[PDB]
């Protein structure tokens, strides 16, 4: 750049907002942050959930492989459609967009197998809570991994121009 | 010498004028004309010639002339961000005040001194111009605090008629002016 | 010029507050200015004629086309009838010098003339002492009752606080008053700006005695919380309004009604009582236990007013 | 959709209609993996924690490719019956995110 | 340097200037002429209906300002992501790097205006017809949309 | 003027001058006087002064002032995380060098002038003040080696002892240093 | 002085000079020798040579030369990227061609001027180490075509041969030049 | 600044300059010496064979390259994050704060060349065999010895 006055004021101009940018941007990461906890505790909220949906789940099938034959329960599963379509809605992330996963629901006992004996019914509809709640856990930790980029990108842009420019 | 607006003959000058135009080498590199600084620039006749102004262009032109360099304002105050973290980061107002000064400067602060209309330029055919520009923006603020998405509002067709309203004769622009007037009323209040 | 004249015609002294009650000391304005055109000295003229402050003023103008030594000897021939009255006949007086920035272009300008060779940026060597002896007239004596206030205005040349002539006025003085380009041109008036701005006397002239006791504690929190809502503003245009906590709206709205209100009050002249019921009123937009910087003493006394004041003065 | 998991618990998702998959090794787990993101398998992909460390590792070849699929871990059928350490996890993602341990 | 005192009071006093860019000579590119700080004052005046074409004024000013608004957003694209822009956006920088590489690189051969003025709409076509808003309808009609392949395969 | 240290005055001063003082605004502002910023302060002079301390005041008197700077050091290593995820988001350890360096700050540095008897403090009280600090310290972080909790640590009587030290006068302070010293491992060992 | 280059002599040197060799400090300070500043640097002469070198070097030496230029040019216009978001998200495609100008920066740049074989070296050997570069070069863009890992081309063993070609003797040259690009083909020719 | 003119007119007389770092001095490092910067331009005629062990450039040279790999790796992981790291990579890592612990911040000791010698084959040892590349075969082994530091 050419050596005068004006160019100097200019520079200075140029420094002032840049520190200014560095301000903002710190800022912006402090809200990430606090926004960032609260996503972790719910995350481990919906884990917990997720976990006692899946003992439970776990639970009631064990009894249907032991008192129903294992070809009846096979059979069971095998006289149901399978389940097929999951809603991926967007969602806005400060700026960025992620998949709002819910599922469809062809509602269960009305799809009933020839599989009739009850402890295999119980372990169909527990199956269906953990997959409810597996849905949940991966909403939230989706959410989760987003703040996490988002925050990464504020710390290395903040990093760049206060160590750079 | 330089373009250094610190030579003594330009400081010695701007001591004594009441009016300083500087001009911007920057502009005249886009070939927007006249390129005249609207940051670095100032008068100081402004507050004394209001009342020739109501009494001759409008009531309100003061008001109008205010809320125009206001806007200029705000715009060049988001430039600041906008330069830091992209035009996309910022929000729906933010956008929106961004575009309105882009079109107050390629639609009424430009001037080709070349074209055989918009050489010459009446008080009251700016008056409208600026006029028809601060309803486009209140009816499109309007519009986003309804929920309106900003990319529907800038392919409205309004803004060809807008931004053609310099090149309107003398003579056709009182009607090109209620013309468009209704035509903004329409675009968003019967829209909606 | 147009806060110049204000001030002007505006000031006064209140012997009221200081529990003496008695207007016995009498208030005098001396007003120089240095390289001004027709257009400022038919504004002075007029402003100094139409309300009446011309009967307790003394007025120096030196016009842009004058002599320049003339423009060298103006300050110093205001600021000799400035201290004969004020201790010869215990007037207050107070000073103002339109622009320094013309007398220290003329002192320049007369060095040259002499065939001196210029210091720093091809000012005089000298300029530091000119100025200081310009400015240190002006205070108090001990055994007189008179007193010599000033207020001398300057424009920065490219808006450079580092350039020579405000870089040593600063050094002289103490303190400075920063008007903004940014309030003026959103229409705000006066457009004083209270971040760049600070007197470092103020301490001094305030409290229980005079004025009124809670005035430091309302300005260091007024100064906080509008710090704090310009810099929420910064970020809400990024982040959104509805990222934003409870607090942070407070403060953004705490800014724009004092950017509104307090610093806008066009050709207004407000006491100090009525400036420190805004002021309290602006505050109590604010949550109760949100200003830390005041006793509770004055908040129980002052806090919950509605903003029913500027709409009262049109 | 589908998830990757022991036998029994892929008996019990093709009881509640889910496509449940056998696998007992990482390179099976892997395969199936990748003929499921190959033939489309539509977003959620779940994977037996005990099975797959981390189902992202398989997912480093087309993740830039594509963001409808979603894959997470999660206990198998006796793996859930002993008692999970989540918070572990937690705190690992979160020294992944910031770079230091935020609790005690 | 623009602001030697050689440069500036050859500026002050000629009727314009030619302007050669180092940034496009590294790149391979002849004639190295940079169009934005390049001027000439006595333009207009042999330019118009009886003189050459009469589209050449408004095409020179659409050139100029998707020139301009190319480079510029180019300075963005060093800040952020290449992929976060808009199809505008890439729609300007791909009419900037075609209009470097074509219309500026031509080598030692010779021009007539009537092949520089066709290049010119060739390049403008990269763009849509509601962003020429320095060039009239009738002179859009007349000439838009024709195919930079087409002139030279 | 404008506050740079690389001004040729400040320039040339700091090349022959033995110590530098850097009074700091920042911290006064926070009410913390005398306001001296350690962190940008220095000294060249103990080295040579080390023997008279030795001799004058206590022959572990250099360690001490080592372990308070390294403790002080420590302390101001932290500060990024103390204001990126809080305090309380910090381990026993990290939050026990942050209680230090802030019972430091608020007992040992701090010193109000306008006091009957803080006013002036000798060499010995400064030691003893010190030793406490240290023996607290050390006691606290064996203590958290041993499971106890970083709350309870910071709720005990003692705290008060040694946030009250710097008032207590001249010919009174060996036996309140005592005292305290005796408290301080009274406080821990006999809770177990 | 202090490396400006705007200084009167430099300036007034360059009116009238045929070549301009700069050096860069940053290269020297990194034991990084010769140092030209290749992007900086120009000459004058070599499109008066091309006829010299196409009789006595080889008839295709120029674009050779021209293909290693516009491999640099490629490399410089990648590295801001790399340093900006990191390479860990770059296609296979700008990684071989940062690694390709590493290559040609530390193996043919590079020379040493106080060993016995690398302070000297012929433009024959030159036109080797180019051509057995191009030809690697070649050949990993068709095996990355065909889905091999960058990180398994780099990898090969042939990379040291390259690597050690400047550091053969003039006499052994010409066999060694034979024997590495009947490996650099047979290499990937092998990998299929 | 390196560029004021007395360390610019002085380094253009001299034949070489030895630089402190302030970084070092942060760290609590004596002699803060940065080798990066440093050079000495008759070092290569004054030693070797008959003049000092015969091994002393090649380590010199492996010293400096291993050095400046540590560094950029240092420059690599302070912007992308750690995890990336390759084996290689982190023992450079680590190779980089042995030699700022050890073979810089002597302290007040007067170590003898022999002794310096042996600190810089001790901590080369830390890396692989086959990555001292600019080592000869036949002082490896001879000095290779695969041991950690004595002090």
């Amino acid at each position: 750049v050419s050596p005068t006055r004006m160019n100097l004021l200019q520079r200075r101009g140029q420094l002032r907002l840049a520190q200014k940018g560095v301000d903002l941007l710190k800022k912006k990461r402090d809200a990430l942050v606090a926004e960032f906890f609260g996503l972790v505790r719910e995350a481990m909220e919906a884990r917990k959930a997720l976990d006692q949906a899946a003992k439970e789940a776990y639970a009631a099938l064990l009894l249907a492989q032991a008192f129903d034959g294992p070809e009846v329960v096979a059979g069971a599963a095998l006289g149901v459609p399978p389940l097929e379509g999951v809603e991926a809605e967007v969602e806005n992330v400060w700026g960025s967009k992620v998949p709002r996963l819910k599922a469809t629901f062809p509602d269960g006992a009305l799809l009933s197998p020839v599989g009739t004996p009850a402890y295999t019914l119980e372990a169909s509809r527990a199956f269906r809570r953990y997959a409810e709640a597996l849905i949940r856990v991966a909403n939230t930790e989706t959410r989760l991994k987003k703040i996490g980029e988002e925050i990464k990108k504020t710390t290395r842009r903040v990093n760049a121009l206060e160590q750079v420019v | 010498p330089g373009g250094d607006m610190s030579e003594p003959v330009t400081q010695s000058t701007l001591r004594i004028v009441g009016a300083f135009w500087r001009l911007d080498a920057s502009l005249a590199f886009r070939r927007h004309f006249p390129a005249i600084n609207w940051n670095g620039s100032y008068s100081l006749f402004t507050s004394a010639l209001d009342p020739w102004y109501r009494e001759n262009v409008a009531e309100d032109y003061p008001e109008l002339r205010d809320a125009i360099s206001e806007l200029l304002q705000r715009e060049a105050g988001l430039q600041e961000i906008v330069q830091l973290v992209g035009p996309d980061a910022l929000q729906d107002a933010e956008r929106l005040v961004i575009e309105v000064g882009r079109i107050i400067r390629e639609d009424f602060l430009q001037q080709n001194a070349y074209h055989e209309v918009d050489a010459y330029c009446s008080m009251k055919k700016a008056y409208g111009i600026m006029k028809m520009i601060l309803a486009f923006y209140k009816e499109a603020e309007a519009a986003i605090k309804r929920g309106v998405s900003i990319d529907e509002i800038l392919q409205l067709p309004v803004l060809e008629r807008i931004g053609r309203a310099r090149y309107v004769s003398e003579e056709e622009f009182p009607a090109y002016f209620e013309e468009a007037m209704k035509e903004i009323q329409g675009a968003f209040k019967a829209l909606a | 010029n147009e806060i110049a004249a204000q001030i002007a015609r505006q000031a006064t002294v209140r012997p009221d507050l200081s529990g003496e009650g008695e207007k016995e000391e009498p208030f005098a304005v001396v007003f120089a200015a240095m390289g001004i055109t027709q257009r400022e000295l038919s504004y002075f003229i007029q402003e100094f004629e139409r309300t009446g402050a011309l009967s307790r003023s003394v007025l120096f103008l030196n016009k842009a086309d004058d002599p320049t030594i003339e423009r060298i000897l103006t300050p110093r021939m205001a600021l000799t009838v400035a201290e004969y009255l004020a201790f010869e006949h215990d007037y207050h007086v107070l000073v103002i010098l339109t622009d320094m920035t013309n007398y220290c272009e003329a002192l320049r300008e007369i060095g040259a003339a002499r065939e001196e060779i210029p210091g720093r940026r091809g000012y005089p060597g000298y300029m530091y002492t000119d100025l200081a002896t310009i400015y240190e007239r002006a205070g108090v004596v001990e055994g007189k009752k008179g007193s010599v206030t000033q207020i001398p205005i300057l424009s920065m040349p490219d808006d450079d606080r580092t350039h020579p002539i405000p870089d040593l006025t600063g050094y002289i003085t103490e303190g400075q008053i920063q008007l903004s380009r940014e309030l003026h041109r959103k229409g705000i008036y006066p457009p004083i700006d209270p971040l760049p701005s600070l007197s470092r006397l103020m301490n001094n002239g305030v409290g229980k005695g005079k004025t009124r006791e809670d005035h430091k504690q309302v300005s260091d929190q007024l100064y906080s919380a509008y710090a704090n809502g310009v810099d929420i503003r910064k970020l809400v245009a990024i982040i959104g309004e509805d990222a934003l906590t409870e607090n942070d709206r407070r403060y953004l709205q705490f800014a724009d009604a004092f950017e509104r209100f307090f610093i806008n009050q066009g050709q207004q002249n407000r006491s100090i009582e009525e400036s420190l019921q805004i002021a309290w009123a602006l505050l109590s937009m604010l949550p109760q236990g949100e200003l830390k910087r005041i006793s509770k003493d004055h908040i129980g006394k002052y806090y919950g007013q509605k903003l029913e004041e500027i709409w009262g003065a049109p | 959709m589908a998830v990757i998991a022991d036998p029994e618990t892929a008996q019990g998702f093709r009881l509640a209609g889910l496509e449940g998959y056998g696998a007992s090794s990482a390179e099976e787990a892997q395969s199936l993996l990748e003929t499921l993101v190959e033939r489309g398998g539509y977003a959620l992909v779940a994977v037996d924690e005990a099975l797959l460390p981390d189902p992202e590792r398989a997912v480093e070849r087309l993740m830039r490719g594509r963001d409808l699929p979603v894959l997470l871990p999660i206990a198998g059928l006796k793996e859930a019956f002993q008692g999970h350490d989540v918070e572990g996890y937690m705190r690992e993602l979160v020294r992944k995110t910031i770079g230091f341990d935020i609790k005690l």
